[PDB]
């Protein structure tokens, strides 16, 4: 730690100890349902662009390898989550949206993006989890006469909120003159068809999108991955997996008064204190495993190679990964003695240590403030000195330090 | 705002005012000495037992070694401050069993052995008035394990890598140092700070203290009961003023509250995102792949490193201010308590007599005993007196007149005396001193020679 | 005994050593050597790595400057104290307790040192005490005699007046005593004769 | 003679002058004007700047 080969007399802080976790419990809700991914993933057609479909998936065990099995999609291109990390993460609710798109629309539908499609047809929220799966479906949407059953929306009075659907065949007027059943006198139909053709250009080929957007809430989680449940442990430093909330601590039985709608307890530093069990209605309190600093008490290596160890702030009945309990932790390697000397190596609240002859050893003691004195006071007694001494002492005071000068261009860059 | 009352002091070129009575005043000065020693671990704070975060934190160099060195230097300096202020005495003197010091009542500042921590009455009042935050210097992991009611703030400060180290000197040892200084002051005087302790009766010591401020020593011996009663009433007034109002100890309370809110801010800064998607490293490690989680962990590392550097810089500036206050408290212990100070407005307002230390949480309390003149009286004065063509000047005194007869008296008290050649000296003619008056000067040798 | 000046040397060496050592860190880039980033990558990616190195080196240099400023404030406080001690201990005599050494101050001699100054404080310390019996005043002919300067002492039979800091007894005389009041006021006044020259 | 109070004035002037002039720097971005970044770019890139 000191980057040397000889140390001096003193107390040095070397590292920090920690009680390692022993077991690994995974608490997990038991559900036998299988999520309808295969059932409503493979379809012969999708809905319109302006009028898509929403599918609610809940309360089931989820599998995420079916995207490779069913659709020949190019890339996941996902925000906020890894495709291979979905196997462990337990979510709140899965939302499935399936609708066809045009070629110049894969990059158009994104959080924090605008255009013409995102204003009316399909709008994604700016902060969300889950993602968009897209591929090529040019031959999957090529009738010999072309596709016009899909409709397109381009006119509205104002903007449209994310995750919303528009179903209308009204008339919009760009002026104060109403039309009411006539199209063309300064008013046109907001509903427009699609020019999907087998002989069309490459820039507007028909594509397809299945959305699998998830959400992260403090709601009671229903849909999870496939995992296994493990029975409870108590008063042990153990890693836990309570509904995907991982960590490490000691799961003491809680004393609290949790209301029936409250599951998670919260810390001031944003961590968790108490967690509701996913298999019963018992609240259990989390406490972190024991830790602290470690200090090595040594004299100089020119004197001896004996050391003492101070584990700071622990009632060391749980020391490991002469034993004396101290106010400042506990001291291993030093013997407590009922004497009083001056302080050589300062340890804690009144305790010092030193290298003493009485075979050599490292001793620990409470330090002495000085010799006890009791000057004889009386109401008619005085003490007057008859001689004197002249003494010369020494006082040392720093005055100045080193003057330095640094330039940025030589230090940061160097020509 | 008003600056104060308006006064038009009456100045004339032959008019003087001399006090006739005094009051004994006990004031109180409160000075901080030391502050809380803390140690912070980087790997628990920034990362918290995450291996990937530690591997990314290893690329940032040696920020954490110098943060650890700065906090260790502050923690050593606090113990140096307490040792410099209080441990100014070589031996632990103790009071004789007879509690008679010329009528002065020192029962409120001398300790009593009834309670385990042998502290006095006023020290107990000062210790109860400063409410502690109950920080991590007390071992509390046994209490952090036992979840009773709700989670404590101190446990939450402990759980994120912040540790509070106890001071080297316990409060009983500070109380023993204060008792030794009090016993040396009461029994010896200023002699215990210049070598060995030399006993002297308290009345003769107070006569020496009055001789220090330009008043003769017969003023004490002729008014011993009055001065004793004034000191006892002043000590009782300090006790009642402490037991009534609790706003006088605001400096040590500020010392406690600043450290409490600094640790609270450092704990609350862990909830911030700093542009990432979550403030929890486990969620980023479980949700994302390698590279994007590395980006989010690097953003969290930058934010938490910046907050830790801000905390350490504020701690260094606070420790410099605390060290300056501790140097001032050490100088006041050396000069007021171990001697008698001639510096104006140092060691209390008025002419200083003696001071008494009292230990307070994170500081010290001085009770300055001073001399304040009370009842003055207008007089007519002159610089010199002409007699037989010779100008007479007072040796140590001032010439005053009641209207008909001329007297010489000391400056700080009214004690008129007959003008004699013993208390005056001759210098020059009568034609050079502006304002000289005509009066006779007694010569004691002529009636001794005639009789 | 000279650990203060040695600490002043050691801190200034260690800060510069840490500032040199901080040039070896990557700070999230791919190399700590700038020419390798220049020679390996294109324009944009080398600009990204260079900006990471610039941010890290600027942060380390700012921390060095702030620590040096706080150290300079401490050094300036110590220099002001040394200047005051030079003006008061060396250029004059000080009546302040525990200033200019422990004891009754007589002299002081400055000595130069690396990055500092050394004072040799010469003081007066009383050595050999002796118990005595004392009184605040002397009652003689109904008049109380107080000492002018000094203190009344008794070796058991006779009464003397002596100075406070040295045992030099003298015969009690009206030249070294003054009269104030009668014997019925002072608590502890004793009966003794005062010589008339 | 009065250089110390003049320095007390000058330091407080030049610190605020540096604080005002620091708003002109780009700090690695493409513009020091916040409205230009808000008007020229999309949401994510303007968030980066
Ligand atoms: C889950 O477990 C609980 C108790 O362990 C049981 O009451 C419940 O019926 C189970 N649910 C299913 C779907 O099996
Ligand atoms: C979808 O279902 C149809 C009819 O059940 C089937 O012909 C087709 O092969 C299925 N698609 C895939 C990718 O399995
Ligand atoms: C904690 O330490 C104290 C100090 O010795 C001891 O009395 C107490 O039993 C300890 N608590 C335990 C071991 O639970
Ligand atoms: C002075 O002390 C003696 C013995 O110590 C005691 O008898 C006497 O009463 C004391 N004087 C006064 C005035 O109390
Ligand atoms: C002294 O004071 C009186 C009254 O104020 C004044 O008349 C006189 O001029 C003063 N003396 C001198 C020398 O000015
Ligand atoms: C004053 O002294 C007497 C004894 O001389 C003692 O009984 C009394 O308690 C003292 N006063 C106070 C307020 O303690
Ligand atoms: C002294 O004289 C002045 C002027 O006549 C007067 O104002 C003052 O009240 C008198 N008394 C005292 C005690 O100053
Ligand atoms: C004082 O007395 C001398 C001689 O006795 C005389 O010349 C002088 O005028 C007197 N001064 C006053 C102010 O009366
Ligand atoms: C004075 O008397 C006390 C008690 O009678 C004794 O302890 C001490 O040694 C004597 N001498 C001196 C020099 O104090
Ligand atoms: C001192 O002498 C006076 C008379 O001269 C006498 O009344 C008094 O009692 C004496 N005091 C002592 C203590 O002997």
């Amino acid at each position: 730690t000191l980057k040397s080969f000889t140390v001096e007399k003193g107390i040095y802080q070397t590292s920090n100890f920690r009680v390692q976790p022993t077991e690994s419990i995974v608490r997990f809700p038991n559900i036998t349902n299988l999520c309808p991914f295969h059932e409503v993933f493979n379809a012969t057609t999708f809905a319109s662009v302006y009028a898509w479909n929403r599918k609610r998936i809940s309360n089931c065990v989820a599998d995420y390898s079916v995207i490779y099995n069913f659709a020949p999609f190019f890339a996941f291109k996902c925000y906020g989550v890894s495709p291979t990390k979905l196997n462990d993460l337990c979510f709140t609710n899965v939302y499935a949206d399936s609708f066809v798109i045009r070629g110049n629309e894969v990059s158009q539908i994104a959080p924090g993006q605008t255009g013409n499609i995102a204003d009316y047809n399909y709008k994604l929220p700016d902060d969300f989890t889950g993602c968009v799966i897209a591929w090529n479906s040019n031959k999957l949407d090529s009738k010999p006469s072309g596709n016009y059953n899909y409709l397109y929306r381009l006119f509205r009075k104002s903007k449209l909120k994310p995750f919303e659907r528009d179903i209308s065949t009204e008339i919009y007027q760009a002026g104060n003159k109403p039309c009411n059943g006539v199209a063309g006198p300064n008013c046109y139909s907001p509903l427009q068809s699609y020019g999907f053709r087998p002989t069309y250009g490459v820039g507007h080929q028909p594509y397809r999108v299945v959305v699998l957007s998830f959400e992260l809430l403090h709601a009671p989680a229903t849909v999870c991955g496939p995992k296994k449940s493990t029975n409870l442990v108590k008063n042990k430093c153990v890693n836990f997996n309570f509904n995907g909330l991982t960590g490490t601590g000691v799961l003491t039985e809680s004393n609290k008064k949790f209301l029936p709608f409250q599951q998670f307890g919260r810390d001031i530093a944003d961590t968790t204190d108490a967690v509701r069990d996913p298999q019963t209605l018992e609240i259990l309190d989390i406490t972190p495993c024991s830790f602290g600093g470690v200090s090595v008490i040594t004299p100089g290596t020119n004197t001896s190679n004996q050391v003492a160890v101070l584990y700071q702030g622990v009632n060391c009945t749980e020391v490991p990964v002469n034993v004396f309990q101290t106010r400042a932790g506990c001291l291993i390697g030093a013997e407590y003695v009922n004497n009083s000397y001056e302080c050589d190596i300062p340890i804690g609240a009144g305790i010092c240590a030193s290298y003493q002859t009485q075979s050599q050893s490292i001793i620990a003691y409470t330090m002495s403030l000085g010799a006890e004195n009791s000057v004889a006071y009386s109401n008619n007694s005085i003490a007057i000195p008859t001689n004197f001494t002249i003494s010369v002492t020494t006082e040392i005071l720093p005055v100045s330090m080193t003057k330095t000068s640094v330039d940025c261009t030589m230090y940061i860059c160097g020509d | 705002m008003s600056l104060g009352a308006e006064n038009s002091v009456a100045y004339s070129n032959n008019s003087i005012a001399i006090p006739t009575n005094f009051t004994i005043s006990v004031t109180t000065e409160i000075l901080p000495v030391s502050m809380t020693k803390t140690s912070v671990d980087c790997t628990m704070y920034i990362c918290g037992d995450s291996t990937e975060c530690s591997n990314l934190l290893l690329q940032y160099g040696s920020f954490c070694t110098q943060l650890k060195r700065a906090l260790t230097g502050i923690a050593v300096e606090q113990d140096k401050n307490t040792q410099e202020v209080f441990a100014q005495v070589k031996q632990i003197y103790k009071t004789p069993p007879i509690k008679y010091f010329g009528g002065f009542n020192f029962s409120q500042i001398l300790p009593d052995p009834s309670k385990p921590s042998k502290r006095s009455f006023i020290e107990d009042l000062l210790f109860n008035k400063v409410t502690l935050a109950d920080a991590g210097f007390i071992k509390q992991y046994g209490d952090c394990l036992g979840d009773i009611a709700a989670r404590d703030l101190i446990c939450a400060q402990k759980f994120n890598g912040l540790t509070v180290l106890p001071p080297l000197l316990t409060d009983e040892m500070i109380a023993q140092y204060t008792s030794a200084l009090l016993a040396g002051t009461i029994t010896s005087g200023w002699t215990f700070g210049a070598g060995a302790a030399l006993q002297i009766p308290f009345a003769m010591q107070m006569a020496y203290r009055f001789n220090g401020i330009g008043v003769t020593q017969n003023v004490l011996y002729e008014n011993q009961k009055l001065i004793a009663n004034q000191f006892n009433s002043a000590i009782g007034k300090i006790q009642d003023s402490l037991s009534s109002t609790a706003s006088a100890l605001g400096k040590l309370q500020d010392v406690v509250n600043h450290n409490a809110q600094a640790l609270n801010t450092l704990v609350k800064q862990l909830s911030s995102k700093f542009g990432a998607i979550s403030s929890v490293l486990n969620d980023i490690l479980s949700r994302l792949d390698k590279v994007e989680a590395e980006v989010q962990i690097d953003r969290l590392i930058t934010g938490r490193l910046q907050s830790l550097q801000t905390y350490v810089t504020q701690q260094l500036i606070r420790a410099a201010e605390i060290r300056a206050s501790a140097n001032l408290a050490a100088t006041k212990m050396s000069e007021c308590v171990l001697g008698q100070s001639k510096r104006v407005d140092f060691c209390g307002k008025g002419y200083h007599l003696m001071s008494f230390p009292q230990s307070a949480p994170h500081g010290v309390v001085f009770l300055h005993v001073t001399y304040v003149p009370a009842q003055e009286k207008n007089f007519t004065t002159a610089p010199a007196i002409c007699h037989d063509g010779k100008a007479h000047f007072p040796r140590e005194g001032v010439f005053v007149s009641n209207g008909t007869h001329w007297f010489v008296t000391q400056r700080n008290f009214y004690e008129p005396q007959i003008i004699t050649t013993d208390n005056t000296f001759v210098s020059g003619n009568c034609d050079v001193v502006i304002g000289i008056v005509n009066n006779t000067v007694y010569d004691p040798l002529q009636p001794e020679l005639d009789s």
